[PDB]
């Protein structure tokens, strides 16, 4: 697990020749892969602007590694997810969504996920690096794995502050959205679920975008759906866009979910029944 | 006040675990020839890592199959495998995704013939592929295999993952035992070897086995010699 030979590897990372480039980061990726104490290790020894540097190299296996590395970073501390921002890998990382290497472009996707799980300054310098164009743009993508990453980070930019989900509104993230709310796959689906519950948890406007985007039918339709965490997850959205105003509130009213409340609470389940008890008291008022 | 969800998106011990994600499409071509028989099965469907879920269905392109479907279940993609957190570092099967890895097998039906197997399991585009070749030498042509004695069904048990440090791989010796429409039991002995195709490092497991539970079915509107195939497959015998 932890070695003690990581000043000469980071040296090595800025060697001329190709092999003690590799050998040097192939060991000192593998010592990032491990806990949060070993990802500091390879910090506090300065290997971070040599893997940004990285990210800009002509082989793929270099840049495979280096990206594979950074996201296990990301996945570290808030702090960790700072390291990195500061290290001034985001452009990097925002330039690699373009990318024509399916492989590369997930693994760049994938650390963009970890780095927008921190703070909400952190979410900002995602946005402000300009990530939103080109996520907005991977969800029309042919690629489950490409959809998936894509909406998986989009749902982390969402539940920042209610600029922040503005600025994924403006970015017209809700017609892709909406229309993944019909979608086969249980996955993107959730994923989807938890974006728009995060854009519904917002201001008035913002929780209206979505009813004028077209959310509120599929919603309902997801009420009767047998799976017990789409149906928990269709009422968290219910129940986040029902704490709008009067119009917030008789648009959810005009899609028919208010038999559909009252039949879930004769439901097995405890959570489900406890969660539409509190769901149905909020939209009378 | 209203709830938001943010979490990462988390650690990965290699880059290939990334690749299996969500449910990624399988393709899996067999060219076989068993004592001069000669027959080719293609299969489609999906394969779930995280829940450990395989959905094919496989079609003999040829016409009748010569052989049993059971017999051709272990050769017919142990990268879906659920590899429990605690395991993540144990899996060589996504580890040496996308360039894949050849998998090795000589299968001996006790007192009957033997299966010698070579594969490529790798990506092709999205599309995770198990392209096959398979020769049967030495069977009875009245045995439980050319002359189809054996029950459609396959049993539920575990096989055992060792590595393979001087080859940079893994290897696997299991038996399988098919049950015969008698009462009796046909057993298959199975010899595995599994090597990267790529350069890359891969992640050398430390030993544990795989469980795998699969259920064998027919389509209703299907006139082609068929085998609808689940499995559910689960990494364990590592701990915390």
């Amino acid at each position: 697990g932890p070695g003690s030979e990581l000043p000469q590897m980071v040296q090595q990372l800025n060697s001329p020749d190709q092999q003690e480039l590799q050998s040097a980061l192939r060991k000192l990726s593998q010592i990032a892969s491990g806990g949060n104490e070993q990802i500091q290790a390879v910090i506090d020894a300065g290997a971070l602007p040599a893997l940004v540097q990285l990210l800009s190299s002509p082989n793929e296996q270099i840049l495979q590694e280096a990206l594979w590395a950074l996201s296990n970073i990301a996945s570290g501390g808030n702090e960790q997810i700072q390291a990195v921002i500061d290290a001034g890998a985001l452009p990097a990382l925002v330039q690699l969504l373009s990318s024509p290497n399916e492989q590369i472009l997930q693994e760049a996707l994938w650390a963009l996920s970890n780095i927008a799980s921190g703070g909400n300054e952190q979410i900002q310098a995602v946005i402000d690096a300009g990530a939103l164009p080109a996520l907005v743009q991977l969800l029309s993508s042919p690629n489950e794995q490409i959809l998936q990453e894509a909406l998986w980070a989009l749902s982390n930019i969402a539940s920042g502050g209610n600029e922040q989900i503005q600025a994924v509104i403006d970015a017209g993230a809700l017609p892709a959205l909406v229309q993944l709310l019909s979608s086969p796959n249980e996955q993107i689906l959730q994923e989807a679920l938890w974006a728009l519950s995060n854009i519904a948890s917002g201001g008035n406007e913002q929780i209206q975008a979505v009813i004028d985007a077209g959310a509120l039918p599929a919603l309902v339709q997801l009420l009767s759906s047998p799976n017990e965490q789409i149906l928990q997850e269709a009422l968290w959205a219910l129940s986040n866009i029902a704490s709008g105003g009067n119009e917030q509130k008789q648009a959810v009213k005009e899609a028919g979910a208010l038999e559909k409340l009252e039949q879930l609470q004769s439901h097995e389940n405890e959570k489900i029944q406890k969660e539409a008890q509190e769901a149905l008291e909020k939209l009378q008022s | 006040k209203r709830k938001r969800k943010r979490k990462r998106e988390g650690k990965l011990m290699s880059k290939g675990e990334e690749l299996f994600t969500g449910v990624v499409p399988i393709l899996v071509e067999l060219d076989g020839d068993v004592n001069g028989h000669k027959f080719s099965v293609r299969g489609e469907g999906e394969g779930d890592a995280t829940n450990g879920k395989l959905t094919l269905k496989f079609i003999c392109t040829t016409g009748k199959l010569p052989v049993p479907w059971p017999t051709l279940v272990t050769t017919l993609v142990q990268c879906f495998s659920r590899y429990p957190d605690h395991m993540k570092r144990h899996d060589f099967f996504k580890s040496a995704m996308p360039e894949g890895y050849v998998q090795e097998r000589t299968i001996s039906f006790k007192d009957d013939g033997t299966y010698k197997t070579r594969a490529e399991v790798k990506f092709e585009g999205d599309t995770l592929v198990n392209r096959i070749e398979l020769k049967g030498i030495d069977f009875k042509e009245d045995g439980n295999i050319l002359g189809h004695k054996l029950e459609y069904n396959f049993n539920s048990h575990n096989v055992y993952i060792t590595a393979d440090k001087q080859k940079n791989g893994i290897k696997a010796n299991f038996k399988i035992r098919h049950n015969v429409e008698d009462g009796s039991v046909q057993l298959a002995d199975h010899y595995q070897q599994n090597t990267p195709i790529g350069d890359g490092p891969v992640l050398l497991p430390d030993n544990h086995y795989l469980s795998t539970q699969s259920v064998l079915s027919k389509d209703p509107n299907e006139k082609r010699d068929h085998m609808v195939l689940l499995e559910f497959v689960t990494a364990a015998g590592i701990t915390h």
